[PDB]
RNA sequence: AGGAGGUAAAAAUGCCAA
RNA sequence: GCUUGAGUCUCGUAGAGGGGGGUAGAAUUCCAGGUGUAGCGGUGAAAUGCGUAGAGAUCUGGAGGAAUACCGGUGGCGAAGGCGGCCCCCUGGACGAAGACUGACGCUCAGGUGCGAAAGCGUGGGGAGCAAACAGGAUUAGAUACCCUGGUAGUCCACGCCGUAAACGAUGUCGACUUGGAGGUUGUGCCCUUGAGGCGUGGCUUCCGGAGCUAACGCGUUAAGUCGACCGCCUGGGGAGUA
């Protein structure tokens, strides 16, 4: 299909609760028979500038291949959830796993 | 009348004008004196000599709070931007840092067509 | 913007305000735009770099001094 | 969409009309109507009471529903229907154990398309949720004021309103009339915009196009006799009194709120 | 002279910021190509890669926050 | 995008074999299957302006080819707009 | 070799032909 | 018939090409307040204006619109007009290498049709900033101007219309041929990548300059050189691109 490579940030408070969330978006690509490839995880690290005022938040990277129709209903779960801020998705680039 | 170790002091270098404001760490406005009011009056009123002199008149109306250790703060071209810190330099007080915080936009709010 | 020198410094040393924009930046953008001189004032510039240029290697003049 | 037509006739000239061709073009459907008896303005005293009505059409009121209070039930619109009591267009709704039902139509709706509404329901318009659960910034329609009453706000044609800011325990929705006003956070709101937004552009063109919207001929003041209006009178066409209304109260600038029992909630007045 | 890449091959990534801090300044600005040398399709490449990390907040943009 | 897939099917519906990617018949095919899907996508911007000029050409290269066709091999000329449904 | 900042209050007209 | 002109297909590269939908920071203005005190603003100077009803300066918070610093460059792209934060979706066009195919399918173009900056016009939204008109202050012999303070249309968005510009490398389009040099940009091959390479081979672009040409200035392999094919237009200045 396409490569994807998304990151999203998300509220350091609800980190408490991060890895359920991982794996409904995982189980909805590969549901849809699209695969994963990365899964890194670069945690509560600190901002440089203050999002919303909020300092320090959690980090998610994914480096997806999934077909279209999947990530437009993601974006709507990271539009419509207030735990995840400043998400982003880019375009196919075919990936591999590294760069800690 | 409230005693304080560290405060601020904002300097605004316009081109027409400078007026110096010194604050607290919470920028909470101590005092402040600005070059019109020292005198100065147009012409004089741009001039480095004014903006030195200006600080002066702000150096003291904060001796009520004694601070002795203060940030600076610099906005605006001027002619005061390198002269209002040689006005504390002397007027004893121990300069921290100086930043400067000239509101450099990202090309928003189209500016004036300024005389011809 | 932000110097500290840290401790001696005892004077300005304010290096930092023509090391990247902050006295000339705001003497440019203070005023008209023109949409085309930028691009008309960008022309003679450009060309008076390459007659800087020319005049570089051109230096093989005797004048005798 | 909005058509024009050609001047065959004077009255025919200026005359523009929304058509639609998803529109039903039958008969109503039966049980969900009520007759309503036009008035002619007038009250249970018999007087006019508010003028310049009276008259044109009969229609037939449609119980719409406001309430929306069938909860984790998905329904599915059947057609959309005119109808002659709104500005807007209604939608023959039906809710998966049976029910026929009459909705606001939101401007994104075809028929056949599926909605639901409760807590659980997502943010799709057509939706009807409470104002917690809905994110701030969104674009809702058909808001009531107090929990449970109904809806009054935003349900003409073509209008919404933005929810500007959660403030806790309530919420700050922005009006069309320019109004910031607090409502409580549990009042349900159904999600998008009105249809029918053509309805700004529709001109009548003929004044009897007037009439059969049920209006009479409203009469100037001041062509009027001096015992009928505050104006009117003279030698040909004179002024010169501050105009008020019938009533001898000054209009053009004259505030008349005057509540007190809800400026609790009006954070800005409208401009 | 103090080239890049180039022959080094890279497709400048937005993440890895300890590479990226070289090529801006210490007051949060892009450092032009003229000045560290890089090529121009390299250094396109790399300011792509600013903009990114700009919106992740790994890198400021300028102090003010 | 008339992908790798797409036009793939297209050369073999219709050249001498999969190799004769040239011919006459197989561009105009080529042109026709383009053409139509562009009409989807010129329908919801209708002020693109841009992207419709590499239509007008993709319509005046087929205009082109068929005018050839027709002085050329008129057997096969009235056996590709029957297969295509073109020519007004 | 490279580079930065600063630098004018208004001020009109003079016949026709040689 | 044929392949060298045109065209297709395969693998890829580069890009402010276009349309649509999101999204981010800096800044201005505004709104509510905290601290705080007499000016601020502007200018050649001043005044109008603003401010003790508490401004301006400063801090926190909120709203709103518009534009995208740095990168950024006689850099890239597009037929031209034009196009600049970032992301997605739909999508045009160019280019490169080694092969394959069709077989002159080509060039140009009156009328015709399409696109076409800015300003205007229409409807419906939007309105921070900026600013025709307009008002005030100066200036001046006068100043219905420059300058100052304001400030509506307008600029913004969606959809129609207008169809003009110093719409200009003031240079129609296509092809072939004829010394060089220094760069920019984007491919690609080979060689020792052995290090910012070495030698080529393509596309595009900037400057200089020879023969030649030109009234001269200057153009000068991207011609204004040497020829070929079509098209547009000129015939003293005004009157007039007007009736």
């Amino acid at each position: 299909m396409r490569h994807y490579e998304i990151v999203f940030m998300v509220h350091p408070d609800q980190s408490e609760q991060v890895p359920g969330m991982i794996e409904r978006y995982t189980a909805a690509i590969t549901g849809a028979e699209g695969k994963i490839h990365r899964l890194e995880d670069w945690g509560r690290r600190q901002l440089a500038y203050p999002i919303n005022k909020l300092h320090k938040a959690h980090y998610v990277l994914m480096n997806v291949e999934a077909p279209q129709e999947v990530i437009d209903e993601l974006e709507t779960t990271f539009r419509f959830n207030d735990a995840v801020i400043r998400s982003m998705v880019m375009r196919t680039k075919h990936a591999v796993t590294e760069a800690s | 009348r409230k005693q304080v170790s560290d405060g601020v002091a904002h300097i605004h270098a316009s081109f027409n004008n400078t007026i110096v404001t010194i604050t607290d760490r919470q920028g909470n406005a101590l005092g402040w004196a600005t070059a019109g009011g020292s005198g100065f009056r147009g012409s004089r009123k741009s001039t480095p000599f004014a903006a030195q002199v200006a600080a002066e008149r702000c150096a003291d109306a904060v001796k009520e709070y004694g601070i002795k250790n203060l940030e600076v703060m610099v906005k605006g071209p001027g002619p005061g931007r390198e002269s209002t810190i040689r006005a504390l330099n002397a007027a004893g007080f121990r300069i921290t840092n100086i930043t400067d915080v000239t509101p450099i936009p990202h090309n928003g709010c189209r500016p004036p067509k300024k005389r011809r | 913007i932000k110097v500290r020198e840290n401790e001696p410094f005892d004077v300005a040393l304010r290096r930092f305000k023509r090391s990247c924009e902050k006295a000339g930046v705001l003497a440019e953008v203070r005023r008209r735009e023109f949409y085309e001189k930028p691009t008309t004032e960008r022309k003679r510039a450009k060309a008076s770099a390459v007659k800087r240029h020319a005049k570089k290697l051109a230096r093989e003049n005797a004048r005798r001094t | 969409a909005v058509v024009k037509c050609k001047p065959t006739s004077p009255g025919r000239r200026h005359v523009v009309k929304v058509v639609n061709p998803e529109l039903h073009k039958g008969k109503p459907f039966a049980p969900l109507l009520e007759k309503n008896s036009k008035s002619g303005g007038r009250n249970n005293n018999g007087r006019i009471t508010t003028r310049h009505i009276g008259g044109g059409h009969k229609q037939a009121y449609r119980i719409v529903d406001f309430k929306r209070n069938k909860d984790g039930i998905p329904a599915v619109v059947e057609r959309l229907e005119y109808d002659p009591n709104r500005s807007a267009n209604i939608a023959l709704v039906l809710y998966k154990d049976g029910e026929r039902r009459y909705i606001l139509a939101p401007k994104g709706l075809k028929a056949g398309d599926q909605i639901q509404s409760g807590v659980d329901a997502a943010i799709k318009p057509g939706n009807t949720l409470p104002m917690r659960n809905i994110p701030v910034g969104s674009t809702v329609h058909n808001v009531e004021m107090k929990p449970g009453k109904g809806g009054q706000l935003a349900r003409s044609a073509g209008t919404y309103v933005q929810i500007v800011a959660r403030d806790g325990a309530y919420v700050t929705l922005r009006l069309r009339s320019g109004e910031m006003r607090k409502v409580e956070a549990d009042c349900r709101a159904t999600l998008g915009e009105v249809g029918n937004a053509e309805h700004m552009l529709r001109v009548l063109g003929k004044a009897g196009a007037a009439r059969w919207r049920g209006v009479r001929p409203t009469v100037r003041g001041t062509a009027m006799n001096p015992v009928d209006h505050p104006h009117g009178g003279g030698e040909g066409r004179n002024f010169g009194k501050h105009p008020v209304t019938p009533w001898g109260v000054q209009t053009k600038g004259k505030k008349t709120r005057s509540n007190k029992r809800t400026d609790k909630f009006i954070v800005r007045r409208r401009s | 002279f103090c080239r890049f890449t180039a022959e080094g091959v890279q497709e400048i990534d937005y993440k890895d910021i300890a590479t990226l801090k070289n090529y801006i300044t210490e007051s949060g600005k892009i450092v032009p190509s003229r000045i560290t040398g890089t090529r121009a399709k390299y250094q396109r490449q790399l300011a792509r890669a600013i903009k990114r990390a700009r919106y992740l907040s790994l890198l400021p943009y300028t102090d003010r926050h | 995008s008339l992908s790798t897939e797409a036009t793939a099917k297209i050369v073999s519906e219709f050249g001498r074999d999969a190799n004769d990617t040239g011919s006459t018949e197989v561009q105009v095919a080529l042109l026709t299957a383009q053409i139509n899907h562009l009409q989807g996508h010129f329908a919801e911007h209708k002020k693109d302006h841009h992207s419709r000029r590499g239509l007008l050409r993709m319509v005046s290269q087929r205009r082109k080819l068929l005018d050839y066709l027709k002085r050329k091999d008129v057997a096969r000329y009235t056996q590709l707009i029957e297969r295509l449904g073109l020519r007004r």
